[PDB]
């Protein structure tokens, strides 16, 4: 239970540790949203009783943005020379860093972006990944001109929040809208959260293509982990998720829109996206001699 | 079809309460949106005048058959409609009705510039027995009809150089057509108009034609064709507008 | 003809094709033939010359009546140039534009139908009909058009025969030649020489049949075109509802020209202008397009569904996939992950723990006993299933295995324990197999025993606990065989009852060592009419393995709640495994409480539960065959949550049929070739597209890409989101209807200059003509779909009453009054107010009055007044094409002489034919007509 600072290799990024048990078991690596740090994305659902079942079972690690988490340091001229395929190659020196075998990253938005790209990078240091309001796409020019032309005087914690909750949801305030506007003003300073969201408004194209049954084996460059797509049946990235689950291994990977979420579903519905990830973790070998909930509670 | 051979199960008038209710606020908002754009245009000068550049031309009275005038020497019954309507047009032309107006130079723009806007007098006796004073028949009793020419008012049109209308029979120019004031002459003392709002008491100059049918040629078509000559402003020559600076009637008085 | 190679024996087949009959021709061959015959699975039919296609669309349907009007207009145009000199360019340009307006409507058609094409035949490529062959020694699965003729091919139950077979390996292959022959009854295939005609022998087995029970092994003789089979050569009720409405509002339509045309006659229109009218406002009216709009949302729908592993066979599957009422599922691979991993053991009386990481033995426990060295070695012999080659470096449990599930999590278990089943298999040489079946529900194995106290011949049996319980005799403890009694059996169904209990799949295992004075060296072991002892085994011990969900199941199953449909589980494997699966699931809620549930937290005997305090049961197999039809009724009606459990392949179709009498439409699930009947009895078959045979896939409606629960959800949530996106397509094809006949009937009453002529009525059908079908692409979703009861097919009705009222009367009015406003503000600002245009129509329209006097005193032409009224109707047409896609735009943002468009103080423009449309969908909002048609407001 520390916090980490890694060697400075193409920048320095702030980790935390919950602990080192492992020894060969995976740890869980994670990688929150832009605008968004840790303590804010994954603080909210690792510390919920349904997930202590996973949590006391495996080590799970917080790699934090290019930017900070406590404090704002930033920088004078900015220059983001970290991309997202920037960003992605420099986890394995991380993992280098603290002795860590294999993770099972789960990202959300930008971060989940991360992931996918370390994987394909590396198909060698990650087992499985829980990729949330995952997009694997770049902004073309049909939304592009929409996200600029009527948007020009637009404040960067509202692009945030529409790029992460719904349009009725941000339209019609439930205090969740106002919590994390809040969160986001406060907290994370501004100068950094506008560097991280020019870098990921580049969102070069991920390279992933769908297997065909024997035809296709000469070119096809899709994820080798067990891949769990979670979002929310209410959320603008819906098809983006879909989009991803297509041009994605169908024996693999998985698809999950909950019903009664919307936006984030790490912390609007933590009970069913906790069963969805022991179930995700249970098949591959990990915590066999767990209880299956909702067997009417034991 | 039915026990009662309709379909009012108790409906036909929740419906028609929607849709009257529907279509009152339907109306309510269109009538509201016209009102507010008429807010927005004068009521002296349209807001286009590019439409209507130059002035047509026109004869009175309207016959029944697109501009065929026919009637018969004899029967005064046949050149009754004609003789009422020049009598009522040319009303307010004469000598007791032109009694407010006043009396402008002539041959020179009467350009008035300030909230007064008089009209100037064109006397009834420019038509030179086409008017009613001598005869009460405007000559079709005698077997030489009048006709009226008149060119389109266009607000704010100054015609250049001398105006006239030049009108030529086609039937031969046996029946030598008679041409009032003059040889047509327009006066430039009527122009510009200024709108039917500003220029009070406006009367418009005419040009009276007199096809005159002698008992030899009695009962044949004469065609007359009549144009605004000597002005370069007003154009005379359309392919489409046959009667943009023109105008072509027919009159045929049975013996 | 038959040109076969039956009786040519299998000598000449090693040198008639250069093939040895033990490991195939080399991967180099079979390229090298393949490149000078073709792929295998040619059989390619002809196509239309695509400009047919065309000029069908070009000359088809109402688009003859523009042609005839156009051809109108150019005889019109040639007698005036012929009889008059200098004629006006004004038919010939009518001529003009009624065949561009034909011409555009064409290319449209085209390009909306040969995308639909597109998309459509696009799913045919995504499930590729394979083939297993046998090239370089191994088994290599290829895309059956690889195949050629020569190669070593295997088939096995449930699979489609890839080509022309010669058989030359065979154990009861029996193949469905209902394709050819007429009887689908199934024929043996073996490898002998048994009939003259080649379609009457044993030893050739026929392309595009399939082999349903056993395996066997042929060589390709012949391929596509050179096959025996390539030698020889209904409506929906969304398609019927919208024909119907199609031919109702087509009729309407024509009432309209008729009446219209007579009205033209009498207020003085010539033949040429009242013909060309008439042929205007019927073609403007006809919903041309609304056939190709439906295609467009189905093909879109089914597009759509497939990126989320639902395919689709035809698109009638994805309107009865929006219907669904009930979803008789599968617990193994559908529900659960059939990823399992061996957990616990009971072979003593003791229930023995397991683990991973090889270290330290797993957890406490290792080949002490002679009991767990005759489980493992059972567990290990019995089993089919063989690590791949490769990944020698890997964890044994982190390896690749082909086989069931079951068999290799067993085979990962021994080779982490024992380790070496490979060699443990080769001391024990398989005389005969059993394979296991469905129906048997146990796999028997005879193997040698180089032991030393062998009696020279070892059965090995595994299977259902139960079924394998009720042919055992003796129990083996500590390495001793005791007889099996009472006190060993209530042991052995506690032990059951906790490792069932936890979703833990349980198989059971016994041996018997066969007498040697019985079963002599050389006995005769045959698999049909069995000899061996199967009665009077020894029982060792049980192995259960867990086998968790899928980790989107369970939302799944809640969504399937929400909406009105109703999940029930088919399965085989045992009650107590099915009951703890469908809990964890939430297939059966808390709360919800079997008969032998309320029989024991209030503790009374079963008899005396009254069955109605009980909405969730667990019924089992066998009792499902002595239910009558009135019986199973009960069951269905009554229950709210039902389990089949310990139920055969070939009760699924009794299920279905029970739940199909309760007026349901069920979606089944199968992957076999029993489940067929089932898969074609249900109102949509789903199969499983990565474990499923292709006698399933071919019965089935619908494949699912990814063998997941989930999916079948998903696709039903996807089809539901295709009547809402229908009636907006019949909503937005009816509300330009009224823009274009209003502007005649103001035209007759109020006696103004007319507001829309009939060359811009056709332009306003064309320009809002694709509005539709991009409303229908740019659709994104909706919110309460999976809260919402399923659709009643039969009676309800995609057209109502209101849908009809909104689109005629609603926003047709509110179009119809923007571009009224539009001609209104054009002709007053250029000198005729409204009030002064009232009575006006008869003066205006006069050729012959030259002097018509406007609000300002000015005197106007007849040609003047004309150009006027032209800017005004293309003003009409412009704002009405224009508002329509603004109106299009704003909706699918807010909720999920062409004078207008005009910058200089043009709101009379778009601006207010669209604010008229905006102060409306704010007062029928505010009005908030529940039964709920305010949206379209
Ligand atoms: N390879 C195998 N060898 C022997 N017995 C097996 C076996 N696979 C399964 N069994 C046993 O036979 C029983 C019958 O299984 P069956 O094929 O009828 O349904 P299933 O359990 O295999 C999958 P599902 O529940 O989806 O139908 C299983 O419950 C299991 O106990
Ligand atoms: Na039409
Ligand atoms: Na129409």
């Amino acid at each position: 239970c520390q916090e980490h600072d890694i060697e400075t290799t193409h920048g320095v990024v702030h980790v935390t540790i919950r602990g080192l048990p492992k020894g060969n078991r995976p740890v869980i690596l994670t990688y929150h949203d832009i605008g968004l740090n840790h303590k804010s994305c994954f603080n909210a659902f690792f510390n919920f009783e349904d997930m202590q079942e996973i949590t006391q079972h495996f080590a799970v690690c917080h790699v934090d943005a290019p930017g900070q988490q406590e404090g704002a340091p930033s920088f004078p001229t900015g220059y983001q020379y970290p991309t997202m395929d920037e960003l992605a190659e420099m986890l394995p020196p991380v993992l280098t860093h603290l002795s860590l075998k294999s993770i099972i990253g789960i990202g959300v938005g930008a971060g989940a972006y991360i992931l996918s790209r370390f994987a394909l990078n590396h198909p060698e240091l990650v087992e499985g990944l829980v990729l949330i309001n995952v997009d694997p796409c770049a902004k073309g020019w049909i939304d592009w001109a929409a996200s600029k032309l009527s948007g020009l005087t637009t404040n960067v914690v509202d692009i945030i929040l529409a790029h992460h909750f719904g349009q009725e949801e941000l339209q019609a305030n439930l205090d969740l809208i106002q919590t994390y506007r809040m969160h986001i003003a406060q907290d994370i300073n501004q100068d950094n959260l506008q560097l991280f969201l020019n870098s990921y408004n580049g969102r070069r194209d991920l390279e992933i293509e769908r297997p065909i049954l024997g035809q296709n084996d000469n070119k096809s460059k899709t994820l080798k982990c067990s891949t769990l797509l979670v979002v929310g049946d209410n959320s603008p990235a819906v098809e983006a998720v879909v989009e991803c689950n297509s041009r994605l291994n169908p024996i693999n990977t998985t698809l999950l829109k909950m019903a009664d979420c919307g936006g984030l579903p790490q912390v609007v519905q933590p009970g069913k996206l906790t069963e969805a990830f022991k179930y995700f973790l249970q098949g591959m070998g990990y915590i066999p001699s767990a209880s299956m909930t909702r067997l009417a509670r034991s | 079809t039915g026990e009662f051979l309709g379909r009012t199960a108790k409906s036909w008038g929740l419906i028609l309460l929607f849709y009257l209710v529907f279509y009152g606020f339907l109306a309510a908002l269109f009538s509201f949106t016209m009102w507010v754009m008429l807010q927005t245009l004068n009521d002296e000068v349209p807001k286009y005048r590019d439409q209507i550049p130059s002035p047509g031309l026109m004869v009175f009275p309207k016959p029944v058959t697109a501009l065929e005038y026919t009637f018969s020497r004899s029967d005064p019954t046949s050149y009754a409609g004609y003789i009422e309507d020049l009598k009522k047009f040319l009303k307010p032309y004469t000598l007791e009705e032109q009694k407010n107006l006043t009396v402008c130079p002539d041959g020179a723009l009467f350009e008035q510039k300030g909230p007064v806007y008089v009209a100037c007098q064109f006397p009834i006796s420019l038509l030179q027995a086409c008017s009613g004073m001598n005869d009460p028949d405007f000559g079709y009793s005698q077997g030489n009809p009048c006709i009226l020419v008149k060119m389109n008012r266009i607000i704010g049109l100054k015609p250049e150089g001398v105006p006239r209308i030049d009108c030529v029979s086609k039937n031969e120019d046996i029946p030598n057509v008679a041409v009032y004031p003059h040889n047509g002459m327009i006066d430039l003392k009527y122009f510009p108009y200024y709108g039917k709002k500003l220029h009070v008491g406006y009367l418009q100059p005419l040009v009276a034609v007199q096809v005159s049918f002698a008992p030899n040629n009695t009962g044949k078509e004469v065609t007359v064709e009549c144009k605004i000559d000597g002005s370069a402003n007003l154009k005379s020559q359309d392919d489409r507008d046959k009667f943009l600076g023109r105008v072509m009637f027919k009159i045929t008085a049975r013996a | 003809v038959s040109m076969d190679d039956h009786k040519l024996s299998l000598d000449e087949l090693h040198r008639k094709y250069g093939t040895d009959l033990s490991r195939g021709l080399t991967s180099a061959r079979a390229a090298e033939i393949l490149a000078r015959d073709g792929p295998n699975a040619l059989t390619p039919p002809p196509t239309t010359p695509e400009w047919i296609k065309f000029c069908r669309q070009l000359f088809g349907g109402f688009s003859m009546l523009l042609w005839i009007g156009a051809i109108l207009c150019f005889l019109a145009y040639s007698i005036q140039a012929a009889t008059e000199e200098e004629p006006q360019n004004d038919n010939l340009y009518l001529g003009v534009v009624l065949s561009a307006v034909v011409i555009i409507t064409g290319c449209f058609s085209y390009y909306q139908e040969a995308k639909s094409s597109k998309i459509m035949e696009s799913f045919k490529n995504m499930v590729p009909q394979q083939a297993l062959v046998i090239r370089n020694g191994e088994k290599m699965s290829i895309n059956a058009e690889e195949v050629v003729v020569g190669d070593l091919v295997e088939v096995k139950g449930g699979d489609r025969i890839p080509a022309d077979l010669r058989i030359i390996s065979a154990n009861g292959c029996k193949v469905d030649n209902s394709s050819l022959t007429g009887e689908s009854e199934p024929q043996t295939r073996s490898p002998d020489f048994t009939n003259e005609n080649p379609l009457e022998t044993r030893n050739i087995a026929f392309f595009s049949t399939n082999c349903v029970e056993g395996t066997a092994r042929g060589i390709v003789v012949y391929t596509g075109d050179r096959t025996v089979m390539g030698r020889i050569a209904g409506q929906t009720p969304i398609a019927a509802e919208i024909e119907h409405f199609i031919h109702i509002i087509t009729g309407v339509a024509v009432f309209l020209g008729v009446s219209f045309f007579i009205l033209s006659l009498i207020l003085e229109y010539t033949w040429l202008e009242a013909v060309i009218f008439l042929i205007g406002i019927i073609v403007a009216n006809v919903p041309e397009g609304l056939l190709a709009t439906v295609t467009v949302c189905l093909t879109l729908t089914a597009k759509r569904m497939a990126r989320k592993n639902c395919l689709v066979k035809n698109l009638e599957a994805v309107e009865t996939l929006g219907s669904t009422s009930t979803i008789c599922s599968d617990k193994t691979g559908t529900l659960t992950q059939n990823r399992m991993t061996v957990a616990h053991m009971w072979f003593d009386n003791q229930i023995h723990e397991a683990d991973t990481t090889e270290n330290q033995s797993g957890v406490s426990f290792d080949k002490t006993s002679a009991t767990w060295l005759a489980l493992s070695r059972i567990a290990g012999l019995c089993n089919r299933a063989v690590f791949q080659a490769n990944q020698e470096n890997l964890p044994i449990l982190k390896r690749a295995v082909a086989g069931d599930a079951s068999e290799s999590a067993l085979l990962k278990c021994i080779e982490l324990c024992c380790g070496s089943v490979k060699e443990m298999r080769e001391r024990y040489a398989k005389i005969v197999e059993i394979p296991f079946n469905s129906t048997n529900k146990y796999q028997l194995s005879i193997h040698k025993n180089p032991n030393t106290s062998e009696p020279q011949h070892l059965l090995v049996m595994k299977g259902a606990p139960e079924r394998i319980l009720d042919r055992c005799s003796s129990i083996l403890l500590h390495g001793k065989e005791q007889p099996l009694d009472e006190e060993l059996k209530d042991a052995f169904q506690n032990a059951y009852l906790e490792l069932g209990g936890l979703g833990e799949r349980v198989l059971g295992f016994c041996h018997l060592f066969l007498p040697d004075e019985q079963f002599p060296e050389g006995f005769q072991f045959d698999t049909d009419d069995v000899n061996f002892p199967i009665d009077n085994l020894c029982f060792v011990g049980l192995i259960s393995m867990i086998d968790p969900p899928r980790a989107a199941v369970p939302d799944a199953v809640g969504k399937c709640r929400s909406a009105g449909i109703k999940v029930i589980m088919v399965t085989g494997d045992h009650p107590i495994t099915a009951k703890a699966i469908a809990k964890g699931v939430g297939i059966i809620s808390e709360g919800n409480e079997t008969v032998e549930d309320i029989a024991a937290r209030l503790n009374i005997p079963v008899s005396q539960v009254n069955p109605r305090d009980a909405k969730a049961c667990v019924v089992h197999g066998s009792d499902l065959k002595d239910m009558t039809s009135e019986q199973l009724d009960d069951i269905l009606k009554y229950h709210t949550e039902i389990v089949f459990a310990r139920t055969s392949p070939q009760q699924k179709l009794i299920i279905v049929e029970g739940c199909q009498r309760q007026g349901a439409i069920v979606a089944v699930t199968g992957d076999g070739v029993n489940d067929s009947p089932a898969l074609k009895k249900a109102d949509i078959g789903v199969a499983m597209g990565i474990a499923g045979s292709d006698v399933s896939k071919q019965a089935a409606d619908m494949i699912l890409l990814d063998d997941n629960f989930a999916s079948i959800v998903t696709g039903v949530e996807e089809g539901r989101l295709i009547f809402d996106n229908l009636k907006k397509s019949i909503a937005y094809t009816l509300t330009s209807n009224i823009p274009e006949i209003t502007p005649f009937l103001i035209f007759i009453i109020a006696n103004i200059p007319l507001p829309l002529g009939t060359v811009t009525i056709l332009c306003i059908d064309l320009g809002t003509d694709m509005v539709p079908a991009i409303s229908l692409a740019y659709e994104q979703a909706e919110s309460d779909i999976m809260k919402r009861q399923p659709r009643n097919p039969k009676t309800d009705k995609l057209v109502n009453e209101r849908l009809i009222s909104m689109a005629y009367g609603q926003i047709g009015m509110i179009q119809a009054l923007g571009g009224f406003f539009t001609y209104f503000v054009i002709l007053a600002e250029n000198g005729f107010l409204p009030i002064h245009l009232l009575g006006l129509r008869v003066d205006w329209d006069d050729r012959w009055i030259n002097d018509v006097e406007d609000s300002y005193g000015q005197q106007w032409t007849y040609e003047q007044r004309k150009i006027v009224e032209f800017t005004c109707h293309t003003a009409f047409f412009v704002s009405i094409v224009v508002v329509q896609w603004a109106d299009l735009v704003i909706c699918k943002t807010r909720r999920n002489r062409m004078y207008p468009l005009k910058p200089t103080w043009w709101f009379c423009a778009f601006p207010y034919s669209l604010l008229i449309f905006v102060y409306d969908k704010v007062r029928k909002l505010i009005i908030r007509r529940r039964p709920e048609k305010e949206t379209y407001y």
